[PDB]
């Protein structure tokens, strides 16, 4: 506490602190821009994040 | 593997109050954003209302204060309580299921007709 997390898909963020922010973990932004090659989804993730619940925030970070 | 069955809706007269409901199945719900889009007779899909997994409502300016969107976790249903309807609100109302996980898929319902006359 706080423990660095490595998700299956090889993303990194500091749990839980990186999920308690208005912005999503920077690892998820990069993944969506470069790997998924879809920058509009990354900017669309930024818009949903503040209104998301913690459970959804965790779920998204784990599987993205 | 994700079902969206909408119910309610019909024909009401101006000033009335209709209620739309949409039920989801086949995946998660509590950790999902649901909402409603409507397409007027000659127009294109238009945002009406959103509600996030955290329970945060977003409304379009035209329908704000009149329409109210709510969700029922544990029943896998989202409700849109329309009040003081107007002829311009006549449109096919579609359900929305906004799930991320894999990388943002968006699912729609088949639609429910809503017509306001007089």
């Amino acid at each position: 506490w706080p423990q660095r997390v490595v998700t299956k898909k090889g993303r990194t963020f500091l749990y839980p602190n990186d999920l308690l922010q208005t912005n999503p973990p920077e690892s998820l932004i990069t993944a969506l821009v470069e790997e998924y090659q879809n920058p509009v989804s990354a900017k669309e993730l930024q818009a949903d994040w503040p209104d998301m619940s913690f459970d959804e925030r965790r779920h998204v970070a784990m599987n993205l | 593997k994700v079902q969206l069955q909408e119910s309610g809706g019909g024909l009401v007269q101006a000033g009335g109050s209709l209620r739309l409901s949409c039920a989801a199945s086949g995946g998660t719900f509590s950790i999902n954003t649901l909402g409603w889009y409507r397409r007027a007779p000659g127009k294109e899909r238009e945002f009406v209302a959103r509600i996030s997994s955290g329970g945060i409502t977003r409304y379009a300016d035209s329908v704000k204060g009149r329409f109210t969107i709510s969700r029922d976790n544990g029943k896998n249903t989202v409700y849109l309580d329309m009040n003081s309807l107007k002829p311009e609100d006549t449109a096919v109302y579609y359900c929305m299921y906004r799930n991320w996980g894999g990388g943002l898929d968006v699912y729609w319902g088949q639609g429910t007709q809503v017509t306001v006359s007089s």
